[PDB]
């Protein structure tokens, strides 16, 4: 029980905000993670989220997005701002370390 | 599909190479870090899980007797760098009740608690090294006193010294072990007391504190405390934590006993993937041709480090989510957000203070912490790992072919 | 140093009473007396320590009060075996110093002194010293005033008192004043006098003898 | 059963010097801390020195200082206590007591005592004279002028026992003892 919303077509420079239904299953207790999946090549890290709420990034993403949570409704939540070629991907969210079988996940291309 | 790529990845020496890099850089990441190192942090977290325990209850926990269990008419055994009521002893003197279950702790087992209790303490206030490390040690020095009439506790017979008033004895059965036995007169200058008495000193030499040792210490506290299960007696603050039960026998903390034993448990077999690892370096690389049914005899190996390494990282997160708080119900996480995750000094670890007791001064919230910001900068390496065993796996099998 | 006082220094008493023996401190001593029983030439054993602790072995008749400085023993009913003297005993200074005793001897009726005079004894006179004794012979009150008059001068300086203690079946007393004299000094006076003082004696008495 | 027998003692002179031994059974020697007392003739009880379980802490009071040394022998059990330099007033019964710090309890447990005298004199026998009577009545004899100290009443071998009286000796300014012992008879013999 877990998926995304929120992805999209956006031209290079554009915005949205991308939302991931996870359940306290999941989420109470657990630092949560945003991952790309670009054609012909791996699911990559992007963020990263503690439940205190310490956020951190990785470098093709430095300075960009901005990773939050919701301790009260188990809601994770991403803006993406400043789009490249290199976002065209299938982002999906999980638990760190990683829960065996993964969500749906949402298209965002640009 | 992505076994397309996988494939594709499978097959160029330049992108395993990559992997095989990947995977000492997270092996050193792990096991040779401790700041940024899961598995250090839930080593840690699991010790100052049961340092804490008894930190907690321990100023409460009924104790007397003599020697082998026996009741006493007057004996009053003093303990010291222990977290006591008021004060940095704790003080064994119940009388006239012959120690065992759901009644006081015989001076027999508190013996193997407190000397578990001081290693840990001290171990800590070094710092544990990190896992790579196995020749570490710890000096660690305790003492003990008796008092009244007929408490042989102090015996030539209990510590094995050739005299009780001023005798000494060493062992060395692989670390050294001094032991010296000191009568104080009850007259004698400086004695507040007026009593005489017998101090017992131990030193400690060499005694390792790498994690399976520290972890077995561990072991020690906590299943001594659980298996002697003292009767204990709680002095609740007004206007502080409640405590509950307010009585009873320390078994039946058995939510809070088992947390801490899965713990050690955890850790242990955590602390076991360090020599797989070791085991299977992955810095050599892997000019000619290169075909997967052939020449790719390391794909077992570095299957193995990856798989080690993985199993290392999932224990790690387990260890932290049998304690952590806002997963916890009830009394349990009554016990831990009002007691354990709590220090009551005014404070390095390892500090006994004569308001330590009903509170943990384990840091562990701090380290609960300290595991999850080391895990959410697990990110890229936890990816990799499992890219890199995808990888190795799939070299596995065209070298059965 | 500390200096324990005792209080009475002696006691007649009576079996089945209750006895009090106090003992004061110069200094504040907090708790720190102990209370011994001595029988006529044994040791002292202990009855008595921290003030109120009743030794083990002790029977409860004995008993301890007090703190600081002024401290109480206590019998509750005098058996024979407690006729004997009570040292209170102090253990807080840097070396222990007891008490100057309480004797406790056994209460009876007044019995006056038959009292007797014994000239010297030939052999001793050409040897060149003289002995005059003086017998008090089973009294009760034990203060005696004995007094030697020689012509009637008041000797003084040169007689020597002794007593027994109770007698173990009369609770008598028996006292033996010496006058010891050179030869020389004895032959010159006639008259030797012992006068005899007590509560049992109306008008003290006297027993006298010529050379 | 805590005991403690006690050796030695005697007669000495002015300067010189005496031993007291002390024998403790029936506890552990070496975890106790032990106490010579001496008492006087008519006095009462004076501690003399303390020492420590160990033996290496030692304690005298001001009137026998630096004049006499106590030790013990943890080995067999043993407390001695050596009197050099000796001196009239230190005519005394002598005690080694167990001090027990561990109950907090005093004086346990007291030794029989040794006898200690000191004196310039040397060893005279006695000289018996009648004190016959005059005209119940009383006789005695007078034992006058002796050192050895113990004398024995012996005027009636085991007949009269009822009306004798033996006084306790008395130290006369020649260092000489004498005593007295009366008699109640019938009034004829």
């Amino acid at each position: 029980q877990l998926q995304e919303s929120g992805g999209g077509l956006v031209q290079p420079g554009g915005s949205l905000r991308l939302s991931c239904a996870a359940s306290g299953s999941i989420f109470s207790g657990n630092v949560m993670g945003w991952y790309r999946q670009a054609p012909g090549k791996l699911r990559e890290w992007v963020a990263a989220i503690t439940p205190q709420g310490v956020p951190n990034y990785a470098d093709s993403v430095k300075g960009r997005f901005t990773i939050s949570r919701d301790n009260a409704k188990n809601m994770l939540y991403l803006q993406m701002s400043s789009l490249k070629p290199e976002d065209t991907a299938l982002y999906y969210c999980n638990r760190l370390p990683n829960y065996r079988s993964w969500g749906q996940g949402t298209q965002v291309t640009v | 599909s992505t076994l397309n790529t996988l494939i594709k990845l499978s097959a160029d020496p330049s992108a395993i190479n990559a992997a095989r890099e990947n995977l000492g850089a997270s092996a050193k990441n792990l096991i040779g870090d401790t700041k940024n190192s899961p598995a250090y942090q839930a080593v840690l977290l699991a010790i100052n899980a049961a340092v804490g325990f008894w930190n907690v209850l321990g100023y409460a926990t009924q104790c007397g007797g003599n020697a082998n269990g026996q009741e006493s008419t007057s004996s009053t055994t003093i303990f010291n760098n222990e977290p006591g009521y008021r004060s940095t002893s704790i003080t064994c003197s119940l009388n006239r009740y012959k120690p065992g279950y759901y009644g006081p702790m015989s001076i027999e087992n508190f013996k193997k608690l407190n000397e578990a209790y001081q290693i840990l303490q001290t171990a800590l206030n070094k710092g544990l090294p990190a896992l790579k490390e196995n020749n570490g040690t710890v000096s660690v020095t305790y003492t003990y006193t008796c008092s009244g009439e007929g408490n042989d506790n102090c015996s030539k017979k209990a510590t094995g010294v050739s005299d009780q008033n001023g005798g000494t004895k060493t062992k060395t059965q692989t670390v050294t072990t001094t032991i010296s036995s000191k009568v104080v007169d009850s007259q004698a200058k400086g004695n507040t007391t007026r009593v005489s008495y017998t101090e017992i000193t131990n030193k400690l030499d060499g005694v390792p504190d790498s994690a399976q040792a520290l972890l077995a210490q561990a072991s020690t506290l906590i299943n001594t405390i659980n298996t002697a299960c003292p009767y204990f007696s709680v002095t609740n603050k007004s206007g502080g934590p409640q405590m509950e039960p307010t009585r009873g026998k320390l078994c039946g903390f058995t939510e809070e006993i088992s947390a801490i034993q899965k713990m050690i448990t955890d850790a242990q077999e955590l602390v076991n993937q360090t020599s797989v690892i070791n085991e299977h370096e992955q810095s050599t690389p892997v000019g000619k041709p290169f075909n997967p049914f052939t020449d790719a005899s390391f794909a077992q190996g570095m299957l193995a480090n990856a798989s080690a390494q993985a199993k290392m990282l999932n224990l790690a997160h387990q260890v932290g989510q049998t304690i952590n708080p806002d997963n916890l119900t009830g009394t349990f996480k009554n016990f831990v957000t009002g007691f354990l995750a709590t220090c009551n000094n005014k404070s390095p670890p390892g500090t006994v203070t004569t308001q330590t007791f009903a509170s943990g001064c384990a840091y562990v919230e701090q380290t609960i912490t300290n595991l999850n910001n080391s895990i959410a900068h697990f990110g890229t390496q936890e990816q990799q790992i499992q890219q890199a065993e995808n990888i190795a796996d799939t070299l596995v099998n065209f070298g059965s072919h | 140093d500390i200096q324990m006082t005792q209080s009475p220094s002696s006691l007649s008493a009576s079996v089945g009473d209750r006895v009090t023996i106090t003992c004061r401190a110069s200094q504040s001593i907090s708790s720190y007396l102990n209370w011994y029983q001595q029988k006529p030439g044994k040791a002292p054993k202990l009855l008595i320590y921290a003030a109120s602790s009743l030794q083990s072995g002790v029977p409860s008749r004995f008993s301890g009060s007090g703190s600081g400085t002024d401290f109480t023993l206590t019998i509750s009913s005098l058996q024979p075996e407690d006729f004997a003297t009570y040292y209170c005993q102090q253990s807080y200074s840097t070396l222990w110093t007891f008490g100057q005793g309480t004797k406790v001897e056994i209460k009876r009726t007044v019995a006056a002194p038959s009292v007797f005079i014994f000239p010297p004894s030939d052999e001793q006179l050409k040897s060149g010293t003289a002995s005059v004794v003086c017998l008090l012979n089973n009294f009760y009150p034990r203060e005696a005033k004995v007094q030697w008059k020689v012509d009637n001068a008041l000797q003084s300086g040169n007689s020597q008192e002794s007593v027994t203690e109770q007698d173990s079946k009369d609770s008598t007393y028996s006292l033996s004043s010496t006058l010891t004299l050179s030869k020389a000094d004895y032959e010159k006076h006639k008259v030797y006098a012992c006068e005899v003082t007590h509560q049992g004696l109306s008008s003290p008495v006297t027993k006298s003898f010529n050379r | 059963q805590v005991q403690l027998v006690q050796s030695g003692g005697g007669i000495g002179q002015p300067g010189g010097s005496l031993r007291l031994a002390c024998e403790a059974s029936g506890f552990t020697f070496n975890l106790f801390e032990m106490a010579w007392v001496r008492q006087a003739p008519g006095q009462s009880l004076e501690v003399i020195s303390y020492i420590g379980s160990s033996g290496s802490t030692t304690r005298y009071a001001d009137s026998v200082k630096g004049r006499f040394i106590v030790s013990r022998d943890n080995d067999k059990e043993s407390m001695f206590l050596q009197l050099n330099s000796l001196r009239v007033d230190d005519t005394a019964t002598y005690f080694c007591a167990r001090l027990n710090g561990w109950a907090g309890s005093g004086l346990d447990h007291w030794g029989q005592g040794t006898l200690v005298a000191v004196s310039s004199a040397s060893t005279k026998g006695p000289s018996v004279f009648p004190l016959a009577p005059s005209s119940t009545a009383a006789l005695g004899c007078l034992v006058k002028d002796y050192f050895p100290e113990p004398v024995t009443v012996s005027w009636n071998s085991g007949a009269l026992t009822s009306g004798v009286h033996t006084f306790p000796a008395v130290l006369q300014s020649s260092g000489l003892y004498s005593l007295s012992s009366v008699v109640t008879v019938p009034s004829s013999s």
